[PDB]
C-alpha cells in the first residue's frame, strides 16, 4: 500500500 | 502530491486526507 | 468508478479532488  | 497505490479501505482514508470538510464518494464497480 | 484505478494500480490525489463535492 502507498506510493507508485 | 505523489502517484499513490490505494487499496479500497485505505483509499477512503487517503480521500479524507484530500477532501477536508468537502464531502466525498466511494463509488466502486460493485 | 475511480476505485477500479486505485484498488489495483496508481492514482493521482487530483482525481480524489474529482470524487469530492
Amino acid at each position: 500500500v502507498y506510493y507508485r | 502530491f505523489v502517484n499513490q497505490h490505494l487499496c479500497g479501505s485505505h483509499l477512503v482514508e487517503a480521500l479524507y486526507l484530500v477532501c477536508g470538510e468537502r464531502g466525498f464518494f466511494y463509488t466502486p464497480k460493485a | 468508478g475511480i476505485v477500479e484505478q486505485c484498488c489495483a494500480s496508481v492514482c493521482s490525489l487530483y482525481q480524489l479532488e474529482n470524487y469530492c463535492n
